[PDB]
């Protein structure tokens, strides 16, 4: 909605969203995918292939351990290409996403907690960050995600 | 829990780690060939070294992962690449032995230099300068030198750095669970499909027999052509039923026939087809030819290059002061990145090379969707084959007229079709022969059916019963032949370029059949047409998530290795060779030698070691010496060097032959020899205590 | 008229045409070495082939004016010039064989390559390569590898072009009507003076070995020095008596024992004269080093340097990408321009080479008065002579304790005069048996009193009994090892060296005497001394106008070279020997050698030539393989090149020894080998159809 | 005396002078030389033989070109030339006579261009001077204007 939401510098990753408590949103056209299923806005710089893992009803890394649509429809999906922000030649590791979880969340569940959990017989870090790298393909550039809800 | 959901944790965690690890590698892999110069290598040094520490690291965390509990087709075959190779169990200085050997090899395969016989200031390498002469030469004398000199001052060097590294790698491989270095280099070609008939290690060595015993006689019929063809510009030097002088196939190890064309052509008068000077004309350009190549990609219904394609590959040579290198490569580096690197010239192979490394690129787009470690071709011959099937269906004059490339006022004649099949013939079937007995070779040495003592016995053997080529110089065991090739002097595998033409040609008589081409099969173009590209696609989407004989039954039909479609390709070139080898010989005998005729057969009638030989060849050296100060009056420092001893049976016989000082090529006449041993018969007969009925001469 | 006013005529236009094209010539040949481009070549080489053909020209025509007719000195000098020079009278073909065979023989010297044992790939030029091993190793083994690769894998190359080229040249020196080759070498050192002593040709070789007769104590006493010193360093490889080996000496072929010094230093705690700290210091560059030249140049009344010499000359490397020859020379262009070119580093070397050179320019300023034929020095010794005793004049610690480079707090003692000396006597006196002993073997090669068959032979005879060097390998005829130097190989006199060293102290001697030093010669500065620049400059100013002789006895007062003042210059160093030389052995045997003490005697009792002796080496090698293999359960390749041969009489005997495959210093013990003949003694005695008792086998 | 005189462009050679029918000669101190013992001649001669201008002494240019009388009532006055007179390529436009069948007389002239005998085979009397930039003072262009009155 505001151009302090859909224009901010700095962005959090797709675990750690932080919300906020329409004729230039259509006729942009910079928008990759403008699929619409108070005003609260989510933050995701989600992987171009991870995309379509912001829908209901699926599973996925994003969809089964990161954030989750539930099984209604209540905003809009959109999204654009950030490969001139944070991407770069050596990389840009700034953004975090959650590999396992105990259990699957609830439709609107969120946690920010850092703990280790149990691969083979060593104790690694859940949140492993995000390669956006400028020389990419388009599955793997940097994707900026906002879902609303009211 | 259960043991496949930790499996499967633990890919996830090897994907997400592998993906970044590997994109680094391959970004300063990248960023070296497009800009050689130190404080470049060792960057690639320490992402591989990273890379390799982790990949060993995991593959030993994945051993402890059984597999005959998982079910799970995915999980099992990411599993079974990431326990098949892993840290090797030899010892630190075991180790550190066989990478010294390796480098050794290299080394002394890559800065060895042979030097001309007069002149010794004169050293000629192998890449600049031997490869010149043996493709271009069409002397017997400068060639054999050229032949001779390798093999002699740099197998020689290789012969004990080969014995050993045999014997490390079979205990490597061995500590794989694998009988030999053989069975690890088969353990591609394995599948463990359902149903029950997975293909096994053993099947490919019977499938790749099979397969030679099937092109047999088309390999037969070229030979005796090409035989026939070259005994007019080797006039007495060519025997008409026997084999092939192994110094005259164009390049020094005969693996491809190709420089024999211009010596070899039927129908000279007629021009072959070179677009080059239409290029030159009408403003092509390197951007030009890929654009062609990625609408002929396009127009079978393949996706688009991707954007970050045409910005970041280097389709030319880069005009600044940024040094290459000039190999035309296919770059998947991850994450979505696909680039060429090539140094693309205004020519029509930089054109089909264009389209072969397009059909890389193809292929890798395809299988990006493929977890990382399932992102391959279906077996290691599966990607070369879809590049050259690509290039085989661009090349055609069908194509060239279609493109506006080639001139419409060209007619193509049955003459035109028989110089391309044979063109086409010298460099694939050509090859077979000679790629299936170096992989025979290779595979009885390191099983062990080959002693060491046997090694150029066996290997000379089947070079006359298999590939019909005859050496012109006799080799002991001081030589390595074998190694004298790239592939065996670095450690590559080399049955994947046999594999690669059988695949190949089944899919362009696959992909033929679809196309609706009706008429022969080295006519045909698979352009604009979208039921072979959907197929083709099939086929490339899966990389290794399924078997590669379950992807061959999809895509040709059948589950088994064919050899029928390169048959019916050659099949008018074949029809063609029959009539030509009407007044010849076709077949060979593997008695015949350039040396066998004037060799002195000697019968050892009575302790006759390796020193028995040296003092025999010195009597023999010191003979020839004084014949020819005492009959001709010519001084000329014959050594034990120049007898040359072939066919020796450890105690009871061998043949020798004199050669001159400084012209291996310059064998003495049989007469001239035995008044030699006549005439010095008295020292020679009393230096092994023995008299003229013990030493026949006959 | 008279025939003297026509030889002015043909003189004065031939100085005319002739300083042009000189200065032509000159230009071109500047053009190049400051600016190296293969533009810059080819006019160079138009300009020297159009002075090449005018001078022939021109002495074919001056050859018409005869000599006996002229009483003018300077008229007869300049036509004797011309006329003994001038265009050959060999044929078209052997001429342009002549020149084949010199280019040859330079291109060989050029790009001779020695390669090591192990590695072959590892192969080292003579200049970058085996030079630093002969410099500076310290290990007997590398440096005989080095020194033996070296006229094997070179001279034996430049045998047979030698052989052709001392016939050719003898040849075209018969056509000047001398008696060989040697003969026009020495028709320099040859005056027409007046009252009736002129010098001779032969009476050049009397001088040399008279003044070689005189030299010989101060030599014994320090190779007896050397020897002493060599024995710490290489132990169980000297004989406290006999010769030193050729391989040990601080280069390739011991001309210089200036490497020595570190291994020879008496009183190594006391540092060596060196300011190139405080050149570093204080801003020296290269102009301020020609600037103090100069300064001391003119500070004996020499004149100034000229504008252009400071305009034009190359005095430091240039920073533009033009490539340069880093030697240092001294150019007389003609017309006077004089420059010099070297790339000038913060160096005490490069100062006292900028001294060196600075003298042969002021030499050539003061000649170029004279006519064009006549501006040389008086003899080919001359001028590096000046150019040395200025450098001996200006490197006192004196001279730099005046100049301010030298702190004043460092002390002149005995010791430090002691290790000067030293390091002079290595480079100056340890150089003179070397360059007579070369030049006495080419004369008598060119003379025809060493035959072709006795080319070694008699080289390593006046080897050791001239110089005390024996060989640590035997050579036979094969072998070309005064080849192996470049002045043998480029065609180049070298007794110039040895008039050098006598004119430069005896000049030293004069000009310390004029400048009325009372100290010992060693310490003597000629600055600030007029009278002795005032005789040098009446030395320099007659270039060739009148003889050698004359001028000689005009500076010197004596008309003989004298080696005196050699000797004077050296006496407290020659007592400092002495005096060490008490519980050494001073002078040398020439029968020990390196080889001796293992090899064989065989004497021959009975058509024994060279096929005999490879066949007897062949036999030996054999023998010594059974020997290896049936006692120490070895397996070495011992071959025929493996047995050296030595003493040779032509039917007699001999002495032979075996050396190890790949490492010629290690040579068999002499019990091995004699039980390896005893084992195998039938089959050497049976080879040659005797018994053991006419081979004694001692 | 006269500017145009001194500041011509061209001086011819010294074979073939051109004669015509004091303060800014003494302060002006570029003359190397300037001995004396209105007519004005002009030569290009080298330097090493500027010396031979003045007169009693024999050589090349003494006698055969320009020779000056035993008794003499003019001015010598030469200058180093090498800015005009030489080039880098070498500058052979100026040449001088080297032989003559007599001794010349003092002041007089010929401009005949023929040939003479030495050797066996005849050649020009005229040889051109070479004038080259990067050469000595002895080897360098020197303008001489002598006045006789
Ligand atoms: C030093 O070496 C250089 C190398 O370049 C020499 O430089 C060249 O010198 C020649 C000298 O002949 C000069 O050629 C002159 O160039 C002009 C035309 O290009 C003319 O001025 C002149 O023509 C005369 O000579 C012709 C040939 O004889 C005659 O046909 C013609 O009539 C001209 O008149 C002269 O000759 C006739 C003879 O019949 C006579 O009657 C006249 O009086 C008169 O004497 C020349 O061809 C080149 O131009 C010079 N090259 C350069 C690049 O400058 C130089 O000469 C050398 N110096 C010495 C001392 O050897
Ligand atoms: C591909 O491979 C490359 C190899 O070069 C990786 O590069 C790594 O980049 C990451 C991200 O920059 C670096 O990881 C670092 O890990 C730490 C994470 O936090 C630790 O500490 C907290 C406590 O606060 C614990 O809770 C937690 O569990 C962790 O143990 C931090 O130290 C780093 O963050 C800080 O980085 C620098 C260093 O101070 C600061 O400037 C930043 O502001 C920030 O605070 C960081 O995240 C890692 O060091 C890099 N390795 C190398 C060798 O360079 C790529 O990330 C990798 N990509 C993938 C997907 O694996
Ligand atoms: C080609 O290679 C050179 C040298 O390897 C590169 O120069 C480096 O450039 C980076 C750019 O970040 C600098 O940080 C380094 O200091 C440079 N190194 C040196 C030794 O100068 C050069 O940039 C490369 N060229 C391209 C086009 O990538
Ligand atoms: C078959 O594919 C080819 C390209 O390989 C196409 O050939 C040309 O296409 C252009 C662009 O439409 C036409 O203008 C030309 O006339 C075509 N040349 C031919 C047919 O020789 C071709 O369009 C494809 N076939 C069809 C039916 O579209
Ligand atoms: C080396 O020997 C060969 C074989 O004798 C020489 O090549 C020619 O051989 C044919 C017969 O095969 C002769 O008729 C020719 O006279 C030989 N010489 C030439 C020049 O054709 C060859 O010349 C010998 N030498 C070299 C240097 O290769
Ligand atoms: C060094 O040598 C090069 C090549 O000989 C010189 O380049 C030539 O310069 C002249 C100047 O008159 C030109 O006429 C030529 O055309 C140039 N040739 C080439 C091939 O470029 C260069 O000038 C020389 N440098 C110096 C400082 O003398
Ligand atoms: C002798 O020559 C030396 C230089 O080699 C002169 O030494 C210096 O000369 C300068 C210039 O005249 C004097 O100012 C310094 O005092 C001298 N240095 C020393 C340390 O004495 C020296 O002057 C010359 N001798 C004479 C008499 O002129
Ligand atoms: C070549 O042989 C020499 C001489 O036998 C070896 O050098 C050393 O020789 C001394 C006696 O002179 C022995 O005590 C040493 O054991 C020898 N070896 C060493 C390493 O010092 C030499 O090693 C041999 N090999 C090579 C490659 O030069
Ligand atoms: C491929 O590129 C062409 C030309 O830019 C374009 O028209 C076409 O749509 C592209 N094809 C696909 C599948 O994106
Ligand atoms: C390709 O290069 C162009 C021109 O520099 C640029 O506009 C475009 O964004 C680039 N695309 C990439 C780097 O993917
Ligand atoms: C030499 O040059 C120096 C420095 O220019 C000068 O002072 C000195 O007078 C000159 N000497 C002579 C003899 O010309
Ligand atoms: C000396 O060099 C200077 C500076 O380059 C230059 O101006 C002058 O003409 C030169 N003088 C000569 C060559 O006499």
């Amino acid at each position: 909605p505001f151009s302090e939401v859909f224009n901010a510098t700095t962005f959090a990753s797709v675990y750690a969203w932080n919300r906020k408590r329409y004729s230039v949103l259509y006729n942009s056209t910079s928008f990759s995918t403008f699929q619409c299923y108070n005003v609260y806005a989510d933050s995701f710089v989600v992987r171009g292939d991870e995309v379509r893992q912001i829908a209901p009803g699926q599973t996925g890394v994003i969809a089964d351990y990161n954030y989750k649509l539930p099984d209604d429809f209540t905003g809009c999906v959109l999204a654009w290409n950030s490969r001139n922000q944070d991407a770069s030649t050596s990389g840009n590791f700034n953004y975090y996403y959650r590999i396992w979880r105990s259990e699957k969340l609830r439709p609107f569940e969120r946690d920010i907690a850092h703990y280790d959990y149990q691969v083979g017989t060593q104790f690694k870090s859940s949140l492993k960050n995000y390669g956006f790298y400028s020389s990419a393909g388009d599955s793997h550039q940097p994707y900026r995600v906002v879902v609303l809800s009211f | 829990s259960t043991t496949e959901d930790e499996a499967k944790k633990f890919l996830n965690d090897f994907n997400s780690e592998a993906e970044n690890l590997t994109y680094q590698s391959s970004l300063a892999s990248w960023d070296y060939n497009t800009n050689i110069s130190d404080e470049n290598v060792q960057k690639m040094d320490e992402a591989g070294a990273k890379w390799s520490a982790f990949y060993e690291e995991q593959s030993k965390i994945a051993k402890n992962y059984p597999l005959e509990e998982i079910q799970t087709d995915i999980v099992k075959r990411q599993l079974q690449i990431l326990q098949q190779s892993g840290s090797p169990v030899l010892s630190e200085d075991k180790s550190k032995r066989l990478n010294s050997i390796l480098n050794a090899m290299s080394t002394i395969y890559s800065t060895g230099k042979v030097c001309k016989p007069n002149n010794p200031q004169e050293c000629l390498l192998l890449e600049p300068g031997l490869d010149n002469i043996m493709g271009t030469s069409k002397d017997y004398h400068e060639r054999l030198w050229a032949w001779e000199g390798w093999r002699a001052e740099v197998g020689k060097q290789l012969r004990p750095l080969y014995e050993e590294y045999v014997v490390l790698k079979n205990e490597m491989a061995r500590g794989y669970h694998y009988e030999d270095y053989g069975d690890y280099w088969r353990r591609d070609y394995e599948t463990e499909e359902s149903s029950g008939p997975g293909y096994s290690r053993d099947q490919l060595m019977k499938d790749v027999d099979r397969i030679f015993t099937e092109i047999k006689p088309l390999y037969e019929h070229l030979h005796a052509y090409v035989r026939a063809k070259l005994m007019d510009t080797y006039p007495l030097h060519i025997s008409p039923t026997g084999c092939l002088p192994a110094h005259l196939l164009g390049d020094m190890w005969g693996r491809f026939w190709t420089n024999l064309y211009p010596l070899t052509v039927p129908f000279g008068q007629k021009p072959n087809i070179d677009v080059t000077d239409e290029m030159v004309k009408q403003g092509w350009d390197a951007n030009r030819i890929f654009k062609e190549a990625e609408k002929f990609f396009v127009s079978v219904g393949l996706p688009n290059m991707t954007e970050g394609f045409w910005n970041n590959s280097m389709l030319t040579e880069p005009g600044d002061g940024r040094k290459v290198v000039c190999h035309p490569t296919a770059w998947d580096l991850g994450k979505g990145d696909f680039r060429i690197k090539m140094c693309t010239k205004v020519t029509m192979e930089d054109f089909l090379t264009a389209h072969h490394e397009m059909g890389h690129i193809q292929y890798d787009m395809a299988y990006a969707s493929q977890p990382y470690l399932l992102r391959n071709g279906a077996n290691e011959g599966f990607h070369e084959a879809v590049g050259e099937v690509m290039s085989l269906s661009v090349a055609t004059p069908k194509h060239l007229k279609t493109m506006g490339l080639l001139s419409p006022d060209f007619r193509e004649d049955d003459e035109t079709e028989i110089n391309f099949l044979l063109k086409q013939a010298l460099n694939i079937v050509g090859t077979l022969p000679f790629t299936y007995m170096l992989e025979k070779w290779r595979w009885m040495v390191f099983k062990g059916e080959i002693p060491k003592e046997e090694w150029m016995k066996k290997w000379w053997e089947m070079r006359r019963e298999i590939v019909g080529v005859v050496e012109p110089v006799p080799h002991d065991e001081t030589y390595c032949d074998p190694a004298s090739l790239f592939h065996v002097a670095n450690d590559y595998s080399f049955i994947r370029y046999y594999t690669r033409t059988i695949f190949e040609f089944q899919f362009h008589e696959a992909l033929c059949r679809i196309a609706q081409h009706n008429g022969p099969l080295h006519k045909c173009d698979i352009s604009n047409s979208t039921d072979a590209g959907k197929k083709l696609h099939q086929m490339l989407s899966v990389g290794k998530s399924q078997a590669w004989t379950k992807t061959l039954e999809d895509i040709v039909g059948s589950r088994n290795m064919d050899v029928g479609p390169l048959l019916r390709y050659f099949e008018p070139l074949y029809t063609w060779l029959q009539e030509q080898n009407r007044k010849s010989y076709v077949g060979w005998n593997t008695d015949w030698s350039p040396y066998s005729d004037q060799s002195i057969k000697v019968r050892i009638s009575l302790e006759w070691n390796d020193n028995e030989m040296y003092l025999f060849r010195s009597s023999v050296a010191y003979a020839m010496r004084e014949y020819f100060l005492k009959t001709k009056n010519q001084t000329i420092l014959f050594g034990d060097e120049n007898v040359w001893v072939s066919n020796l049976k450890p105690r009871i016989s061998f043949n020798f032959h004199v050669t001159s000082p400084e012209n291996v090529s310059d064998i003495i006449p049989r007469s001239e020899v035995e008044g030699a041993i006549r005439m010095s018969r008295s020292r020679i007969n009393d230096a092994f205590r023995l008299d003229d009925n013990s030493l026949e001469f006959l």
